[PDB]
């Protein structure tokens, strides 16, 4: 939405492949998680995934919902430009009202 | 871990983007580091063969050349996802003119 919001949103990091395998998404949860609580106390976390051939939205997006603003919009500087499995770490803010009715954006 | 520590498009999605522009910034920037990671190239090979999968059976050419080699996989999987981003983007056209590479 216009400005900074509690809610992250990490984008460019995987693909639906990578996501199919238990082992590895319980992985990619942790990993984010902890890369975040560098700035965290961080209130959840949302990595939807297939469900195909579904295609769910927010597939393909990490969303991870802080405790204040101040907290994500400081996440956002430090991993904006960072790479995630040799991918471009892209970023944004998402509205924390969709974010909570799990409408995934 | 998986994570990176340490003249492209800017990583900040700009402010007022409809889903469909917005969608479009992104492929046109993944566009743009797959172009680079293929040109230098950069791919994401890991350095030892311990995380890496287990490796197929080798084929070879009639010079005992091989073809599948790691390398020439992982760059097929990077050409791959180019392709399709870049073919997720002919069905959009705002007149792009296509790079034709």
């Amino acid at each position: 939405p216009l400005g900074s919001t509690e809610v992250l949103c990490l984008m460019n990091m995987v693909l639906p492949e990578e996501l199919l395998d238990d082992e590895e998404y319980e992985e990619i949860v942790e990993d984010v998680r902890d890369e975040c609580s560098k700035y965290g106390l961080v209130k959840s976390i949302e990595i939807p995934r297939p469900v195909d051939g579904v295609e769910v939205p927010g597939c393909g997006k990490i969303f991870v919902e802080f405790t204040s603003v101040f907290d994500c919009q400081k996440a956002m500087q430090g991993l904006t430009g960072r790479k995630f499995a040799n991918r471009v770490v892209v970023t944004k803010y998402c509205d924390p009202d969709s974010y909570h009715r799990r409408d995934f954006w | 871990s998986r994570w990176n520590q340490d003249p492209g498009m800017p990583t900040v999605i700009p402010p007022g983007l409809t889903r469909e522009q917005e969608r479009a910034y992104i492929v046109q920037l993944q566009i743009e580091d797959l172009t680079r990671k293929l040109r230098t190239g950069d791919l994401g090979i890991p350095p030892n063969p311990e995380d890496r999968s287990p490796s197929p059976e080798p084929i070879y050419n009639s010079e005992g050349k091989r073809l599948n080699t790691r390398e020439f996989r992982t760059r097929k999987k990077l050409e791959e996802e180019r392709h399709n981003l870049i073919t997720e983007m002919v069905a959009l056209n705002p007149d792009f003119k296509p790079p034709a590479d």
